[PDB]
């Protein structure tokens, strides 16, 4: 019982396994709805219920696990994590969070977290003791992170255009200067492809704002 | 000889004590539902009845 594997799945199986649980019809009803109804069903049962997401904690000092194929929006899917946890386990915002959840009750409108059992997929006891990131000592560029492909594809000519031009490493600072109607798109797709056919192990991020 | 004296000690001690019982009440309702090792004795009883 995950969220995002309930997430994953497709709205007419979701609302075939609403219809075989026995509940309202789920025909006209939100996808979203329709997991929270058989999360409820399936928790009546006596089973348990597992969620994730990123911690976001709030100005008052509660917070909530947000969803990334929402692109961490606020959803009446969060979980709920008390303050009390938080002071409990030093968590702050960004701590990928994993454990067992339960549905809300009777006055309460988000799924609470019992007990945490992943933190940032990692072990607890290894992430109680870690150094802050604004303790860490900078440094250039040490390992070259290659684009070219190696394929001889027509399209690594950009990649070789680019890697001649100015070779990118390990936490480069840099700069796409490029005026409108230039081809930032495709050269935004060529570097990700690039990224992710040579260095598939690195985490992968694309931030698209406005 | 029947009747006595209630001066402010008594007259404190009595509000003082409703308050408490009044604390204790939420207090015994939480612990009966509470979790072990799961929070301090600062988060469960408030301080405003008192």
């Amino acid at each position: 019982m995950n969220l995002t594997e309930l997430k994953n799945t497709p709205v007419s199986e979701l609302i075939t396994l609403g219809e075989n649980m026995g509940l309202e019809n789920l025909a006209r009803m939100r996808k979203q709805d329709i997991i929270f109804a058989i999360l409820k069903q399936h928790a009546k049962s006596g089973e348990d219920i597992f969620g994730d997401g990123v911690l976001e904690i709030l100005q008052d000092g509660f917070g909530f696990l947000r969803s990334a194929d929402s692109s961490y929006l606020a959803g009446p899917d969060d979980i709920y994590v008390s303050p009390s946890q938080i002071r409990r386990f030093n968590l702050r915002t960004g701590d990928t969070i994993s454990g067992k959840i339960r549905p809300p009750k009777e006055g309460e409108r988000y799924f609470a977290l019992l007990k945490v059992n992943e933190v940032n997929f990692d072990k607890p006891e290894n992430a109680r003791n870690k150094i802050l990131f604004e303790n860490l000592t900078p440094l250039h560029a040490n390992s070259r992170l290659r684009m070219e492909r190696g394929n001889g594809s027509t399209e690594d000519l950009t990649a070789r255009v680019l890697d001649l031009a100015s070779p990118i490493g390990r936490g480069q600072r840099g700069l796409i200067v490029a005026p409108p109607k230039a081809g930032k798109t495709m050269l935004l797709q060529n570097i990700a492809q690039s990224i992710a056919y040579n260095h598939p192990d690195c985490v992968l991020m694309v931030l698209l704002i406005d | 000889g029947n009747r006595r004296i209630r001066s402010v000690g008594e007259m404190a001690e009595n509000q003082f004590r409703v308050g408490l019982v009044r604390v204790e009440r939420a207090v015994k309702e939480r612990l009966s539902l509470g979790d072990l090792d799961t929070l301090m004795p600062q988060d469960m009883i408030n301080a405003k009845p008192i």
